[PDB]
């Protein structure tokens, strides 16, 4: 209906399309390309503009595999920004980068659709209440409380249990509170995407039949996908989430993982856009794109969009800009130090940088505030002593500093939360803990009630009474 | 005798702890120097070939 | 009430309009890509003119060539047809200003993003009004108050002095910024919390805290959504600077909080990179130095000839992994009036605020703090520096000298004085009280970990018993023998009260 | 004509075109004028470095990029820029182009020397080597200056360099009856203002009656363009040059910072179509320092003694601008974040700071032995300190356990207070004499005053005052 | 040799061919797994493929990024390592288990290519030169594996 015409240039992923000189399309809008294939000339080539580049020519980003098409294909301007199905059509459906259901189910009803991106929500349309809910993972519930409706940052490198921590968190809050629970997979290992999909099917939070009863909208974008697709799936998932926070007006659970792959797709497409590079390699616009994907998450006046975002810290580099933007852009930083996983704790979370602005006396209670304090002072002191105790041995300390090292490692192994989904990986069927644990295990450790049971006697056990029973068992076996 | 045996095991663990620490720190230095000067080179070559 | 009276004002606005002879420079837009607009034609365009599009997403013309003009999109122009008649506005990025801003969340295009309604405003403040003149300005001779203890203790801030908060993330930088804002409750101090490039939920939280503390009656928060275009995200500190110039130029001394400035450098970097203006080192454009120079040098202290106000500045810059040798925290430390750190170690180890004066420094000194605290504890900064070294030295604690034992327990108790609770902004007279309690060794014999309790007991005891002390000294700014006498008197009394018990 | 158009303006780089009748030479002052945002007769001065063909040239502007719009007139002065120099040009503060920025009466602009000039050949350089004492303890002990030399303040991240310059100017401007000049080159403007206030205070400006001011301030802003800052040093240098040849007096230069100048040159060179270099800078760094440190030379005609602050970024030495600045310096004072962290001021590690004028025969062969003994025990302590930090001083063997405490006293003793720094310290400073210095150190290094507490040496001008403070400390150990 | 189809280009080969080789291995493995059978592909070594692709990119003058490697390399490896899965009985439940050999450098698991392919796989398998020179052959470190 709009300007038909010809792509003049294709450069791998990116593509440059000329047009009628009269009307060029919008910036940021979409358009398909018919093109060709082996059998049939399908509209599989969805496309998206990026830069109108002179001579009635637009430089545009692809969305799918983009071989077989050529210069001069019959491009179709759809004019609008990329629409995407929303509604109960989402619920349960494992649909893809442009919204089509790739879950081998029916093509969902287009009676309710929405464009891909929109403006930032308003200064007033932000909420006011510093909302806090617990999870059940004790290190989080001690020293990194979670701004619900805000942003919950999952940091760490690779092979450090971040996706597994997300699986545990969704394993809790899938049948815990919250309305629709929109997982998005930005660049996920697709076998692990279908893995947790099967975990939703088995766990039944998603629905086999009558799928429109799900409160789950798993719109993955697999890691295999082209860089435009990885660049857009985050905007798709957040479009679902803001749709529900404005139309279901619901507290939406927004597991996404991991948006470093999203901004790396942005870097990769910029490198063919010819935009000059930035810090160490990335796109120059990483700041604004992370700003888009963050500022279009908010807890609204009615929808507390609680977002649980992971960020793949590349090669454990905190001063990298892809962290350095996000954990300015979010509330609950949770960096998962790899060396703790080398030691063998699962999850492997430091206390020092894993933090929150929720950790305030006037939010968590001054009691829980000082609880988290009296943990954190001791463990920071333990690190300050760690870097000089590893050289030159243990007993060159004071009696006090020796006891403080013992108690700090007490808290350390005490925060080894056994995970309920990690039984099939390690063997131990994990445990659930809460606020009575959050006060009391800390209290026994810091008072010195538990002060003779060894470091194993609170190892991989959440409940402190479970640690006492474990201590009884290991003292019995001698 | 036991005093200067405890000093001996103190030094015989401290020397090896210093050795593994300088191993880790040497690897850290090599990686850091590599990363810094590579970022330097690719940055200046971006600035030089961007004309 | 609508459509029932406004027709006469409609006639008033219509009749009496311009019908001008305004010849304008007008450009056919050529190359828009990703927030910039390399525009064809448009010859006589002043670099820095706003350029009106088809849309209304106006734009600043930063660079300009023989053929094209590098123009940014303040407001992302999501639909701009090629060849659109994009004419400039003629004027140069002027900013409307009034005292009626005092509370409205305002956007970088001077726009109320408060929801409070639009502001009438007369003047047109330039975005690049230069620094106040060299001869024209006086030294920073007058105190400005922190509300936080250790900064006013060792490393003073002064009205006109531009101290630089620095540190890693999540270490209370924005927190101590808001604390030293809402400290200013009777000091006739305008605060301009220019929030740059972070969570709008966070800026809503800080304006919530300001609505709690009342400080949003006089402060001006320039918000910057992280989704705002990077041209706007770097422009906004210049808007805040000119807006504070609007009040400093009358008489009214003011304070400003850039928050942060590192995102300003990053956003400006993004704009310069898309502008293809080549990068300097660390992939930044070189003149982030020049950008922040023009920014911070627009913040100083007036002299009596032009209004003797001040624009004391607090630009927070963010440094990752506790570095200083990051490029922007290398420029801004040279162009600031000394810097204060928030080490993650000192924060998570209880020193909250976390200003380790071993690396922290205020480079104008006591002349910008009060004469009472001067005459009491000018020396305490260097004493605590020695205590910090010697406490690092007292790692080898086998047979400490008795004098160095006294010194170490002394500076120990002093550091314990420099502990303070969350958002408890002490009276500056109370800072004089605790600073004399430390410097006169009363607490030396006392319990070392109950010094906080000793202090709260002592401050309640003096604030009840002898509140004439704090008013006579706040009227004289001078530690006199009357101050000494009242101090040591209530010191004997409350030392008794807390010895028993 | 010579009227041209400005084809491209990008930052303070201005691509000026010209008709083929005239394309001027390099370094020439060009002045676009008569225009501003207010219709003002605002002029901007811009000099040329690269002339990029087709009778066109890219220039650097010494005032802000705002105001002037592409396709505008430009009047080259047919000459390189010339700075108003003279004894009438003392007293007032003025611009890079020379305009008096003191905002009262302009100086008589009649004798203008060109800002870019020849550097004096060594046949004109006064090879006369000489000794300078400036009253600051660690300097006149261990880095003794040449009364005639070039003096470097290798400073760290804003630590003690500018306050050191203020103290030293305060101590020696009265001392040197010849001419003196501060060059504020990219200096922080409020601290240049504080310096100007101290010159008004101490009467070296003689605010009530000028041109008897043997000091002359010229300043260039941080907030000024790098086109201004990359020549403000040349302005100050030419004022000193005029006083070193025409006046040929004893001339004293205190520019701050030279690295500001370097960064401005790098800044514009990135813009004016040139490649980068190794980290930081332009590829013209070495020739920039060549022009400067070849023009600031004490001549056989007239002496000069230029001190200069060198801020190294990241507080190191491998940085290329100090890697050439050391090579162009002769009296190097290198400050330390560590000694500033321990409050010791001036926070110079005496290890790094040396001087050519530390020869034994030229300092006195006992003064030299003092210097060698202090450097020896000091460097051994700076070696030992990490072994201390892991094994305890009380373990660290006695024949070095004495020397660690000795040099530990030494450094804090050579921390001595300044008459201006009393705002930062509490006690007004001291102007120390070198005989008193070598005397106190001949006590300490020998081990006569090993009985004293160490903090009795803290921040003390003279060793007898250190004994006095020691008796006070012992007295308070009783009380 | 009936169990394998050995794919071998060596360091003589141009970096383009060394870049395309494991893609071709994955393609024929996709044909074989896709034809109902289990299969196993041995990329050896994939770090050499990273170096080859990095060279091909630099001769393509594309500005490399992290550790002077192009930003593409993660998606690049995601191609030839996400084509390796176990299908279901919808299409014949063939399986394409894979051993992408990545020879790291000095144990720097926090180097770009090793942490990259860890971020795409189903877990690490360690091999320390220290356990190898400690006589324990094979030298897999089970505490981190
Ligand atoms: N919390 C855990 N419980 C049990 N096993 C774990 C845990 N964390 C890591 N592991 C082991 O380490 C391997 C990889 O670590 P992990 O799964 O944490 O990385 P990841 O979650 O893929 O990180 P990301 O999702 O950020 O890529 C897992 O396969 C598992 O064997
Ligand atoms: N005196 C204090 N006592 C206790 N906590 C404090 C104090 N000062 C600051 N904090 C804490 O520091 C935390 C982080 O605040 P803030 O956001 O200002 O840090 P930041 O480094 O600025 O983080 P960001 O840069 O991401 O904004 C807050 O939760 C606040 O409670
Ligand atoms: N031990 C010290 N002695 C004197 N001044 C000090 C000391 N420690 C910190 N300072 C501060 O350092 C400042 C001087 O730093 P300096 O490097 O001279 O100037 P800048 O910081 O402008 O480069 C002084 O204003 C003073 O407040």
């Amino acid at each position: 209906k709009k300007n038909l015409g010809r792509i003049a240039q294709i450069i791998g992923p990116v593509l440059d399309v000329a047009f009628p000189p009269g009307k060029m399309p919008n910036i940021y809008n979409a358009l398909i390309v018919k093109g060709r294939d082996t059998a049939g000339q399908p509209m599989n080539v969805t496309c998206e503009v990026q830069q109108l580049l002179g001579n009635n020519r637009v430089r545009a980003v692809a969305m799918s595999a983009t071989d077989g098409l050529t210069r001069g294909m019959e491009v179709i301007d759809t004019g609008a920004p990329l629409s995407v199905p929303v509604g109960g059509a989402t619920l349960g459906r494992i649909f893809n980068v442009l919204g089509e259901p790739v879950d081998n189910l029916g093509p969902v009803d287009t009676r309710t659709t929405s464009p891909i991106h929109r403006s930032a929500p308003a200064f007033t349309q932000l909420d006011t209440k510093l909302s806090i809910f617990e999870t059940g993972i004790k290190v989080v519930d001690l020293l990194a409380p979670y701004r619900r409706g805000g942003k919950i940052g999952l940091f760490g490198g690779a092979g450090v249990g971040k996706t597994v921590l997300i699986m545990e968190l969704i394993n809790n809050i899938a049948k815990a509170h919250g309305g629709v629970s929109v997982f998005g997979g930005v660049g996920e290992r697709t076998r692990e995407g279908n893995d947790l999909y099967m975990e939703m099917k088995e766990s039944g939070v998603i629905n086999e039949q009558n799928i429109a009863e799900s409160k789950v909208a798993l719109v993955y974008g697999q890691m295999n996908e082209p860089p435009g697709a990885r660049m857009r799936v985050g905007l798709t998932a957040l479009t679902m989430a803001e749709y529900f926070r404005d139309v279901n007006e619901q507290d939406v659970l927004l597991f996404i993982d991991n948006i470093f792959r999203f901004v790396q797709a942005g870097s990769e497409v910029s490198a063919l856009l010819g935009r000059m590079p930035s810090a160490v390699g990335y796109q120059p616009t990483l700041s604004t794109e992370m700003g888009s994907l963050q500022e279009r998450i908010t807890s609204t006046k009615e929808g507390s969009i609680t977002s649980i975002q992971a960020v793949y810290v590349p090669a454990d580099d905190l001063t990298d800009p892809a962290p350095a933007t996000t954990f300015a852009h979010l509330d609950a930083t949770t960096v998962l130090s790899r060396g703790l996983a080398a030691k063998g704790i699962y999850p492997a979370v430091d206390p020092l940088d894993s933090t929150s602005t929720m950790l305030q006396p006037r939010i968590v209670g001054e009691e829980h505030y000082e609880i988290a304090q009296r943990v954190k002072e001791t463990l920071q002191r333990y690190k300050e002593l760690q870097d000089i105790i590893a050289i030159l041995g243990l007993d060159e300390l004071s009696e006090e500093d020796r006891l403080t090292v013992a108690r700090a490692r007490k808290i350390e192994r005490f925060l080894s939360q056994p995970f309920f989904v990690a039984e099939v990986f390690t063997g131990s069927p994990g445990k659930y803990v809460g606020l009575a644990e959050t006060i009391r295990g800390f209290q026994l450790i810091l008072s010195g009630e538990l002060d003779s049971l060894p470091e194993q006697a609170f190892y991989l056990v959440g409940n402190i009474d479970e640690a006492t029973a474990k201590a009884m068992n290991l003292e019995m076996e001698s | 005798a036991s005093e200067l045996a405890a000093r001996m095991t103190a030094m015989s663990n401290a020397t090896d702890n210093a050795n593994e620490l300088k191993k880790t720190l040497s690897i850290n230095y090599n990686r850091a120097r590599q990363a810094k000067i590579t970022g330097e080179i690719l940055e200046i070559v971006a600035g030089a070939n961007a004309c | 009430i609508r459509a029932d009276e406004i027709s006469k004002i409609i006639r008033e606005r219509i009749e009496g309009y311009n019908r001008e002879v305004k010849v304008v420079n007008t450009g056919t837009v050529l190359q828009v890509g990703d927030g910039i607009a390399r525009i064809h034609g448009l010859d006589e365009v002043m670099a820095g003119e706003l350029v009106e599009f088809e849309e209304g997403t106006i734009g600043i013309a930063l660079n300009l060539e023989s053929n094209n003009v590098g123009v940014v999109l303040m407001g992302d122009g999501l639909m701009i047809q090629e060849g659109s008649s994009v004419k400039a506005t003629g004027r140069i990025a002027q900013i409307p200003v009034s005292e009626a801003y005092l509370g409205r969340v305002i956007n970088a295009l001077a726009k109320p993003i408060d929801g409070r309604g639009e502001i009438t405003a007369s003047e047109s403040r330039l975005i690049e009004s230069p620094a106040p003149g060299i001869m024209s300005r006086r030294s920073v001779y007058e105190p400005l108050q922190t509300g936080l203890i250790a900064i006013d203790a060792m490393i003073p801030v002064g009205r006109g002095q531009r101290e630089l908060i620095i540190g890693d993330r999540q270490t209370g930088k924005t927190a101590v910024a808001t604390d030293t804002i809402l400290n200013q409750q009777g000091q006739n101090v305008i605060c301009v919390y220019v929030a740059i490039g972070q969570k709008a939920s966070s800026v809503a939280q800080v304006v919530t805290n300001f609505q709690e503390r009342g400080a949003m009656e006089y402060t001006i928060v320039v918000a910057e959504t992280a989704d705002s275009p990077a041209t706007l995200q770097y422009l906004a500190p210049y808007t805040g600077a000119a807006l504070a110039e609007y009040f400093m130029y009358r008489e009214r001394h003011t304070l400003i909080i850039y928050d942060d400035l590192s995102k300003q450098a990053q956003a400006y970097r993004q704009m310069s990179l898309l502008l293809r203006r080549p990068p300097g080192r660390e992939a930044y454009p070189g003149d982030v130095f020049y950008l922040h120079s023009r920014l911070l040098e627009r913040a100083a202290k007036l002299s009596s000839l032009l209004g003797e106000g001040s624009m004391t500045a607090l630009p927070i810059v963010e440094t990752q992994a506790g570095d200083v040798s990051a490029y922007i925290p290398t420029n801004v430390i040279s162009i600031t009036d000394g810097q204060i750190f928030l080490s993650a170690d000192l924060f998570n180890a209880g020193i909250r605020p976390a200003i380790n004066v071993g690396i922290s420094v205020s480079r104008v000194g006591s002349a910008a703090q009060i004469k009472a605290m001067k005459k009491v504890a000018g020396k305490l900064k260097l004493e605590l520096a020695q205590f910090a070294e010697l406490e690092a030295f007292a790692q080898f604690a086998s047979d400490l000298d008795k004098a160095t034992q006294n010194q170490l327990a002394r500076g120990q108790r002093l550091r314990e004085l420099l502990k303070q609770p969350q958002s408890a902004p002490l009276t500056v007279e109370e800072q004089v009280m605790t600073i004399y309690t430390g410097t006169n060794g009363y607490l030396d014999s006392l319990e070392l970990d109950q010094v906080r309790k000793y202090l709260v007991e002592l401050r309640t005891y003096v604030k009840t018993n002898k509140p004439e002390f704090q008013e006579i000294i706040s009227s004289t700014k001078t530690f006199t023998e009357e101050a000494e006498a009242l101090l040591k008197e209530a010191i004997q009394e409350q030392m008794e009260r807390f010895l028993l018990q």
